[PDB]
Order: structure tokens, then C-alpha cells, then sequence
């Protein structure tokens, strides 16, 4: 996702700049993002440790990676198995992580997703730029018709001279 | 510029942070420097003993994410419609250029 | 025209001002959340009391220290001028018939530690054990006999 | 004046198809992200696997 942010700030002096972002212009991969981090979240838990503070898994402090540590992790770990059971699986039928994650994926596969609205209202966007180009084709077209005229009309001037 | 000899109180949630008052607010020393005073006149500090009820502080954090990123798709959608404008703009232009 | 070519520029590093207030809301969404995570495991940390107060009271001054750090070093990068946490500041974009209507942005104070999450602590304050009469350390003191009457 | 009409007209709005695509293979991109995403759930949601005692 971090990978995904491309950006080239230019100050008033230079010139526009040709190159732009692959994903600028469009808000909806950075929802996504937002809902999952959020999602990451687990309130959700049976256990009174609804966060995942006791086992130890720590996000960095200016990105989303998680600064896992490993001692503490283990530690943790070896004291007790069944908080982490308790932790993020929870009852296991309905509460848990996996299963809010599943069930949201499989929205989005489907027509009613927003990822799946996102590209069906891209690929109509370029249709409608493809209508454009075709019109703007045709008027290249009919300018360039004009100026073949032209250029054969100054050659048979010429030819006449 | 001038520092003052003045009576400090107790700061942080140990209380050991020795929070210089100046006149009549509490500013951390520890952050005092290195701040520029221009822009915040009366920054707040953590106050005398603790702020209890963190419920609604996590409330009001989720908040200001809530409204950072509504923030976020409003200049997102902004600068959209600028840059379509300004596109939209530039080809009629030098349609009409070439037209001409 | 010749202001035709300066309001495109114009518009043009409005617009990449736009973008650059685009991404720099995305990097301090990411520290917030980050910070709120951090600030709901010491709070979820705390509510148990079998561990130690002085390691969750580190904790929460540890907390404290980075989240100013994060603060102020997202209050000094400051590059064409544009910055919410630090300072009020009103953008418009010209009209210069580019533009069918003119938008103005408000960019003003936000920052999170006008909601007190600082001034939290995890510890009520307990009172300290006093010893009367410990008679320990001394004072410094340069008086002298005076100069007359020893003189 | 060829020149000149000529390299106005070849890219006029080329750009916008060219980002549509990438935003398409961005899609893509992260379709997969969240299908590795769906191998790793159906790895862990296993209840049974935290009662290993080998």
C-alpha cells in the first residue's frame, strides 16, 4: 500500500510536469486501506484483553509495519496459549478477525463490492475518453483533409509557375 | 528569551516533569524549547494531577480520524475536479488552435 | 494573453499542492492511527492491576515523548508553506475562467493533544512516605564575621 | 507548421487511458493481496491447530 503512493512535488519554478501517479485521482484504494487498518483492530474479543497488547504485536511507529517483538512474543507466548486462542479467534463461528476479513472480501468480489464498483466505473470512464478520442479523430481527420488540399493546391500553383 | 525564577508545578504522569508556569499557564518546560511561540500563544499541557474517563477521549480520537479522512476525500475530489477542469481546459484550446 | 501562461502554472502547482495536502493527510492519518493503536493497548495494558505501576507509568511517559516527537517533527517540515497541525492558513484557487467556480480551503489547527490524551496517567498519585528529623545534607551558605568587629 | 500540429494531435488524451489501465492493474495487484490474504485466513481461522500438543 505504501508502495502504491506516487508523488513528485514541484515548486512554482519549474514547468508542468508530464508524468502523473498510477494511483492518483482515486480516493477508493485509500478507503480500503483506512476500513482495513480499522478492521485490524479487534474489539471484538470474548476476553476481557480485547486488544492484542499482551502477546505483543506492535505496529511502527510511522507505518503499518508490524515491529513484531520477538522475545516478548514469545515469552508471552509460552506463558499462556490460551490468550491468544481467546484473543482473535473468539467464539470462532461469527467473532474473529478471519471471519469479518472473509465475509467482507466476498462483498467485494461480487457486483455490490466497492473494488468491483471501483473498475466498473473505470472501464465506463474509458469508454467515454474512447468516445472522446474517436471524436477527436475525426476532427484530426477532416483538418488534415483540408491541409492535403491545401498542399496539393500550392503544388499545382507551383506546377503552373 | 528572558528565563524567570518562578515557582514550578508538578507535571506528567509521574509528576517529576518540572512544568514551568508563565503567565499564570502551565507550559512544559521539556517542550518549551525549540517551540515557536508565534504560532500558539497558549499551547495546552498536561494539567495537575490526571484527566480521568479516557473513554471519551478514544471517542474523540476516532473522531478526528473520521474527520481526517472525510478532510482527505474532500481535497481528493477538489483537486479532481480541478485537474478535469484544467484538462478539459488545455484540449479545447488547442482544439481550437489547431482549428485556427 | 500573456496571463493565460501564468495562471496555468498557478493552477498546475495548486493543483500538485492539492496532492501534496492529499498524501501528508494520508501520512498523519497513518501516525494518528498508529498513535491510537499504541494509546488503546497501554489503555487495555492498565485496566488489569497485577502489573507493576511503575513500568505502565514508563509506558505512558514513553508514549507521551514520542508522540511529541512525531508532533514536532511533523510541525518542522513545513515545504511550500503547507501544513495543518501548525498553523491557519486559507487557500483559494485564482479565477482566471480556468476554474468555473472557486474553491478555499481552511487548514487550521488540528492536532491531537488538545484532546488531553497526554494529560491521562495510568497511576493515581500516592502520597510519600515522610521521615521527620532526618538530618541529611547540608546547605551552602559564603556568610562571614563581619569585617568591622573582627577587624 | 506539421511539426507542431502533429505533436499536438498523437497524445492528446492518451495520458487518461494510460492511468485507467494502471488503476485497472492496481486492481489486480491488490485482488491478489486479498486473495493471499483469503490462503493465510483459511491457514489460521483452523480452531484446532492452537490444541497442538506433539
Amino acid at each position: 500500500f505504501s508502495s502504491l503512493t506516487k508523488y513528485t512535488a514541484v515548486e512554482p519554478g519549474e514547468e508542468a510536469s508530464d508524468k502523473n501517479g498510477a494511483l492518483l485521482g482515486d480516493s477508493v484504494v485509500r478507503t480500503i486501506q483506512t476500513g482495513i487498518r480499522a478492521q485490524f483492530a479487534n474489539s471484538g474479543s470474548n476476553s476481557a484483553f480485547k486488544t492484542m497488547a499482551e502477546i505483543g504485536i506492535t505496529q511502527d511507529g510511522t507505518s503499518g509495519k508490524l515491529k513484531i517483538d520477538d522475545d516478548k512474543l514469545t515469552k508471552v507466548l509460552k506463558d499462556n496459549t490460551a490468550a491468544a486462542r481467546e484473543l482473535l479467534v473468539g467464539d470462532g463461528k461469527e467473532t474473529g478477525i478471519t471471519t469479518k476479513i472473509a465475509t467482507e472480501v466476498k462483498s467485494y468480489l461480487a457486483d455490490d463490492g466497492i473494488i468491483d464498483n471501483a473498475q466498473d466505473n473505470v472501464n465506463a470512464t474509458l469508454k467515454s475518453l474512447t468516445k472522446q478520442y474517436l471524436s477527436v479523430s475525426n476532427s484530426i481527420d477532416e483538418t488534415v483533409a483540408r491541409y492535403k488540399a491545401q498542399f496539393t493546391q500550392l503544388d499545382t500553383m507551383m506546377s503552373k509557375l | 528569551g528572558t528565563s524567570k525564577t518562578a515557582l514550578n508545578k508538578l507535571g506528567g504522569a509521574d509528576g517529576k516533569t518540572e512544568v514551568v508556569s508563565i503567565g499564570g499557564k502551565t507550559y512544559a518546560a521539556s517542550k518549551a524549547e525549540g517551540h515557536n511561540f508565534k504560532a500558539q500563544p497558549d499551547l495546552a499541557e498536561a494539567a495537575a494531577t490526571t484527566t480521568e474517563n479516557p473513554l471519551q477521549k478514544i471517542d474523540a480520537a476516532l473522531a478526528q480520524v473520521d474527520t481526517l479522512r472525510s478532510d482527505l476525500g474532500a481535497v481528493q475530489n477538489r483537486f479532481n475536479s480541478a485537474i478535469t477542469n484544467l484538462g478539459n481546459t488545455v484540449n479545447n484550446l488547442t482544439s481550437a488552435r489547431s482549428r485556427i | 494573453f500573456t496571463a493565460n501562461i501564468k495562471g496555468l502554472t498557478q493552477a498546475s502547482r495548486n493543483a500538485n499542492d492539492g496532492i501534496s495536502i492529499a498524501q501528508t493527510t494520508e501520512g498523519a492519518l497513518n501516525e494518528i492511527n498508529n498513535n491510537l493503536q499504541r494509546v488503546r493497548e497501554l489503555a487495555v495494558q492498565s485496566a488489569n492491576s497485577t502489573n507493576s505501576q511503575s513500568d505502565l507509568d514508563s509506558i505512558q511517559a514513553e508514549i507521551t515523548q514520542r508522540l511529541n516527537e512525531i508532533d514536532r517533527v511533523s510541525g518542522q517540515t513545513q515545504f511550500n508553506g503547507v501544513k495543518v497541525l501548525a498553523q491557519d492558513n486559507t487557500l483559494t484557487i485564482q479565477v482566471g475562467a480556468n476554474d468555473g467556480e472557486t474553491i478555499d480551503i481552511d487548514l487550521k489547527q488540528i492536532n491531537s493533544q488538545t484532546l488531553g490524551l497526554d494529560t491521562l496517567n495510568v497511576q493515581q498519585k500516592y502520597k510519600v512516605s515522610d521521615t521527620a528529623a532526618t538530618v541529611t545534607g547540608y546547605a551552602d551558605t559564603t556568610i562571614a564575621l563581619d569585617n568591622s568587629t573582627f577587624k | 507548421d506539421l511539426t507542431k500540429n502533429e505533436k499536438g494531435r498523437l497524445t492528446p488524451i492518451t495520458k487518461q487511458q494510460s492511468a485507467n489501465s494502471a488503476k485497472l492493474t492496481a486492481y489486480g495487484t491488490l485482488k491478489s493481496a486479498l486473495e493471499k490474504f483469503q490462503t493465510a485466513n483459511t491457514a489460521l481461522n483452523k480452531a484446532d491447530l492452537f490444541k497442538s500438543t506433539v
